[PDB]
């Protein structure tokens, strides 16, 4: 009866009795809806079936209008000027928006505790079929282990999976609506003073940095909003790891968290040459395309002289020696950080594994092995990412 | 021209022939209807100036 | 004679209500699955015939659904048909069964992607083939655990009688994606009668009429 | 009044397979298979070592299983830097410059009413951009495509040999996962268009108001050409609430494929168990497969939508 009355509640629309674009169904679907993000299935057939075009769009929710968020932003920025010695921007945005930021760090506190939940569920599950053929080789006293707590297990690595899931992109939701209301009021807001601002001013700052300001810093803004939540769930997100793999492993986990540490200085490093050489991979394929262009805005005389043939021979000779010697050696470090990626996953796993056996007198067992090989892998992303997160802060400061 | 002001035909008409624009209108492919490029380096200097004296007058 | 190796024979009630195990598999679910081969075959072939092309109707959660949902089915009827232990093996009714069911859900599943292009109604052999299978495993569901309350053995192992759960669910949703779901359509007069509109389940219950029954009861 | 979506142009994949020497691709996508078996077969090995200590209060013989299994890890090392390698030095590079001596002997022998027909930009456009492409993000991303897709196979293969009837619950997965991939591969596409379409046109407008800006609040058309940047802005956030939420959408999907997977592989596994033929090892292993499963069911769609943003510039 339940479950007949939550799939009325859920599935069936609500009917109606008797040129513009259609009002966004985020607003007229349940939290069911919400949760599973299902409301865009709409969207997703009719961009599968047709080339979407900027009427096929939905407009936006209730409170996404730029109009509403600039008003709303603009309160509290004068509320600021006026009431602050040292009026911050940073905490005029934070009073606007931080609440949903806030409700997004909550789902992110579940979805972290799920995330390093679900090693501790494959943990006991080993733990539990160990048990239960060590007691089954021996019938083959009372109170003998039940093979349902091995369905439970499993079922409930089942809901582990979907709460973490539901949570995490509720999370998502929120952070990213919050970098679109940060970008639709702040836009705005540059916009209406720039329709104030004095024309020396204005001169004095240029308006390719004036155009700037929402080209760039409003995206990095946005993108920073995308990343804030990391600057705890990261370091949550460690420490729960590292809890979870010393319970497990001893202190031999510190072999690979070590591995993983010492590795981060090396990957940017790494990053840092794939970046500059990309630049200059695209330094030579400006200077190609300068070659392209004279060759074709003086193709009338070009084919007039049949000088084709040497000027494709110079074309070749700028691609096949600078630019493809410039590829190949990205190609090769492409290779180098790609073998990175493969190996240190396995290396920190595998010296923490020996640091185990030739330290500890306990058995490696598979319940101690395989949830290490899940905690890693899990524990991977935070260090790996850290350096990106205080990256987009200081840009967005 | 018009510059978000409403567009009355018989105004508009009496604006583009007292700004002399009517000839420099005839060039273009379309007209009134003829997009400036972008920058505005689609049409010349003089007539950039009496197409702003057209939305002054128009106003 | 007797292709039955059961005590409780052919004989279409038990001593419990239930229908026997020989009844349910022997003809229950094997003229289900007879009826889907020769009238499912049937109306796929007319539905290939009819047009080279379909009316263009909006593939869904609902066809994807029921898509995976009956190879679902058939995940479950092989693994059933798996857990057949030696003496079942020499019970010809379960072995028939078997066989004819999972040729049953082969064509089911062409008719499922056939028809949802080419018919305006959910098919009528996949409504009553879903309804006999959702049925016939109901049935079997019922006597496997009436046999395990009184008898105390399950007649498949308590792995085929979970196996017949799934089925009874499996079949339970995919006789409610053909029943209820419409069939979405993408990009003064009076409209057309649903009766034409209406699968063979609406046009028993005459549920076709609940549009008009609303709209008097609204307006004049 | 709308056109319709275009199956894939399997055509240019060929095309693109043919530019790289199809041989090379063969060894490719080999090195990827041996990669991703050796690194399986660590994992096996590790299942094996840790069976054996098990049974056996303590470590024994370490050196040996602890030897082993790092010639494991090292030989799916080195086999990603030989499939690396071997992708750009041989496959990439090889296409790249196949493609560019055949476009530029192409446009240099076609007549002049070619460059007439034609706008020059969209000539240097396709020398530039669509060549820096198939230089560099095209090879990539057919990498990180095989790479992910052979990751997946060999996780299913897996889980598939540790509980067979699994390949039952990967069949109707496979179909739910195939079309939430296929409505992804073309709405993100279209959706992710939509919005950098619509991004160009705020500060297009801020341009043109700072240009303007002493005649603007001349005429005290302020208020209108506020309302020109405001309707500008909520025309490209709603080209991006659905760029963002198509994301949404359809990574939930595929973490409810990668958690009903993990059920499966748990449930059919502890079935195994109860059958009494399940050792700790073979769940273990099968599990942690099943547990990784969903972020690489992730980068298989992502990885689609990026080589179909990359191939139509092999198709110009
Ligand atoms: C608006 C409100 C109404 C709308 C509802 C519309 C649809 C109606 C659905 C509800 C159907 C009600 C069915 C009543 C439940 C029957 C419960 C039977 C329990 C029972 O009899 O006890 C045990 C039966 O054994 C057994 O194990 C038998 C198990 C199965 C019993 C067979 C019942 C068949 C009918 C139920 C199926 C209906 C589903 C319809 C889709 C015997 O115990 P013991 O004491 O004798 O043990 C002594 C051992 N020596
Ligand atoms: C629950 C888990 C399920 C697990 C599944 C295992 C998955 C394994 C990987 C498969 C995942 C992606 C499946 C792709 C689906 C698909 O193809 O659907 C395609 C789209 O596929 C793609 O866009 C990318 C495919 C890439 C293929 C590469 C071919 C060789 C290229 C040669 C170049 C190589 C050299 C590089 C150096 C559309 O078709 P349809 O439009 O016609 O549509 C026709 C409909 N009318
Ligand atoms: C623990 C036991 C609990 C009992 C059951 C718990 C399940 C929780 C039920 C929540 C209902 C889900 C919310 C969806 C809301 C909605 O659909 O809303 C209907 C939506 C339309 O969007 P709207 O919400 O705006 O109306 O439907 C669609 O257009 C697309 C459907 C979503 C695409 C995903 C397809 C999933 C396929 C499901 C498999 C079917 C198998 C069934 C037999 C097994
Ligand atoms: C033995 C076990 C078998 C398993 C289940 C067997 C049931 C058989 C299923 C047949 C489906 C019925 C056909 C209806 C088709 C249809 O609706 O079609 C949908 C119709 C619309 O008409 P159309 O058929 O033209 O689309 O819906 C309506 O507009 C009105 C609905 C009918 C009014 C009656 C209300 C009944 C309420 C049901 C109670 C809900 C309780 C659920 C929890 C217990």
């Amino acid at each position: 009866t339940c479950a007949s009355i939550l799939l009325l509640e859920a599935l069936p629309k609500k009917p109606l009795m008797p040129t513009r674009r259609k009002p966004n169904p985020y607003d007229s679907a349940n939290i069911f809806s919400r949760i599973t993000f299902s409301w865009m299935s709409g969207l997703m057939k009719t961009g599968y079936e047709k080339y979407l075009v900027e009427a096929d769009l939905y407009k936006l929710p209730r409170n996404f209008s730029s109009e509403e968020l600039s008003q709303k932003l603009e309160k509290n920025w004068e509320n600021e000027l006026k009431q602050k010695s040292n009026p911050s921007l940073s905490w005029a945005i934070c009073r606007t928006f931080g609440s949903k930021m806030l409700l997004a760090a909550f789902f992110k506190a579940i979805h972290d505790v799920l995330a390093f939940t679900q090693p501790q569920l494959l943990r006991i599950l080993i733990k539990f079929v160990t048990d239960y053929n060590s007691e089954r080789q021996d019938d083959h006293h009372p109170q003998k282990l039940p093979i349902v707590r091995g369905f439970l297990i499993a079922f409930a690595m089942f809901l582990v999976g979907f709460t973490q899931t539901s949570v995490l992109h509720q999370y998502f939701l929120n952070v990213f609506n919050t970098g679109m209301y940060i970008k639709s009021a702040l836009t705005a807001l540059i916009y209406q003073k720039s329709l104030v601002l004095s024309n020396e001013a204005s001169g004095l700052s240029s308006t390719g940095d004036i155009v700037n300001l929402m080209s760039v810093d409003v995206q990095k803004l946005q993108d920073l909003t995308q990343w804030l939540n990391l600057i705890w769930s990261g370091p949550f997100q460690i420490i729960i790891c590292l809890y979870s793999l010393y319970k497990l492993l001893g202190n031999s986990m510190w072999v690979g968290v070590i591995i993983l540490v010492i590795m981060m200085p090396l990957n940017s490093f790494l990053m840092r040459i794939q970046k500059k050489l990309q630049k200059s991979q695209m330094k030579y394929k400006d200077e190609r395309t300068r070659v392209i262009s004279e060759i074709l805005n003086n193709i009338k005389s070009l084919k007039l002289y049949a000088w084709e043939k040497p000027y494709r021979e110079k074309l070749e000779e700028v691609r096949n020696n600078k630019e493809l010697k410039n590829l190949t050696k990205l190609g090769c470090y492409m290779a180098v950080t790609s073998f990175q990626f493969n190996i240190v996953p396995f290396l920190v796993s595998c010296c923490t594994f020996a640091v185990f056996v030739y330290t500890e007198d306990r058995a490696l067992t598979t319940d101690l092995v395989f949830p290490a090989l899940t905690l890693f892998n899990l524990l991977s992303f935070p260090l790996m990412i850290i350096p990106m997160v205080l990256n987009s802060f200081i840009e967005a400061s | 021209i018009l510059f978000g002001h409403r567009y009355d035909a018989e105004f508009y008409e009496k604006t583009i022939k007292a700004c002399a624009l009517t000839i420099d209108l005839a060039i273009l492919m379309d007209g009134d209807k003829t997009l400036v490029g972008e920058k505005g380096i689609s049409l010349s200097g003089g007539q950039k100036a009496r197409l702003s004296l057209a939305r002054a007058v128009y106003a | 004679c007797k292709l039955c190796r059961s005590p409780e024979g052919f004989g279409p009630i038990s001593f419990y209500g239930d229908f026997t195990q020989c009844f349910i598999d022997g003809v229950i679910l094997n003229l289900s699955a007879i009826f889907m081969i020769t009238f499912g075959i049937r109306d796929l072939v007319n539905l290939c015939k009819k047009k080279h092309s379909g009316i263009k109707y909006r593939r869904n959660w609902i066809i994807v659904s029921r898509m995976a949902l009956v190879l679902l089915e058939i995940a479950f009827v092989s693994l059933a048909s798996l857990n057949i232990s030696k003496e079942e093996a020499e019970n010809f009714t379960i072995v028939s069964q078997y066989a004819s069911t999972m040729l049953s859900l082969f064509v089911a599943l062409a008719l499922h992607w056939i028809e949802y292009d080419r018919s305006v109604v959910a098919n009528t052999v996949l409504l009553f083939y879903w309804l006999f299978e959702t049925f016939g495993n109901f049935a079997k569901l019922i006597n496997i655990l009436i046999r395990h309350t009184y008898e105390g053995i399950w007649y498949s192992g308590q792995t085929g009688f979970i196996l017949t759960l799934f089925q009874v669910i499996t079949c339970a949703s995919i006789l409610l994606l053909e029943a209820l779901p419409k069939k979405p359509l993408m990009p003064t007069r009076r409209k057309p009668n649903p009766y034409d509109s209406a699968n063979i389940f609406s046009r028993i219950t005459f549920s076709w009429m609940s549009g008009l029954m609303k709209t008097g009861y609204e307006k004049y | 009044e709308h056109r319709e979506q275009g199956k894939v142009k399997w055509n240019i994949y060929l095309e693109y397979a043919k530019a790289c020497n199809p041989k090379s691709v063969c060894v490719f996508i080999l090195f990827i298979v041996i990669s991703m078996f050796l690194s399986v077969m660590g994992n096996v090995w590790l299942k094996h070592w840790s069976e054996v200590n098990s049974r056996y209060g303590s470590n024994p013989n370490a050196a040996r299983y602890l030897a082993i299994y790092f010639a494991l890890g090292i030989g799916s090392a080195l086999a990603t830097l030989i499939q690396t390698i071997v992708l750009w030095v041989f496959c990439t590079i090889h296409a790249s410059k196949y493609l560019h001596n055949l476009m530029t002997n192409s446009v240099l022998r076609a007549p002049m009413t070619f460059f007439e027909t034609t706008p020059i930009g969209r000539i240097l456009n396709r020398f530039s951009n669509d060549i820096y492409k198939v230089d560099a993000l095209l090879g990539r991303t057919f990498s990180q495509f095989f790479v992910n897709a052979v990751k997946v196979t060999f996780t299913i293969t897996v889980i598939c040999a540790t509980t067979w009837q699994f390949i039952f619950i990967i069949i109707p997965l496979s179909v739910f996962y195939i079309y939430y991939q296929q409505y992804y591969l073309r709405t993100s596409r279209e959706l992710r268009r939509l919005d950098s379409i619509t991004r160009s046109p705020i500060y297009s407008h801020f341009q043109e108001t700072l240009g303007g800006l002493a005649t603007v609040r001349g005429y005290s058309q302020q208020k209108r050409f506020s309302h020109i940047n405001q309707c500008r802005i909520d025309n490209n956030m709603s080209a991006f609430y659905p760029s963002i939420n198509a994301n949404r959408w359809l990574a939930y999907r595929l973490e409810l494929i990668g958690s009903i997977i993990i059920l499966g592989a748990a449930t059919l596994s502890v079935f195994r168990l109860k059958q009494g033929t399940l050792t700790a090892g073979m769940v273990g292993l099968s599990l942690s497969y099943a547990l990784q499963i969903t972020q690489t069911l992730n980068w298989i769609v992502r990885m689609t939508v990026e080589v179909e943003t990359n191939i139509v510039s092999v198709e110009r």
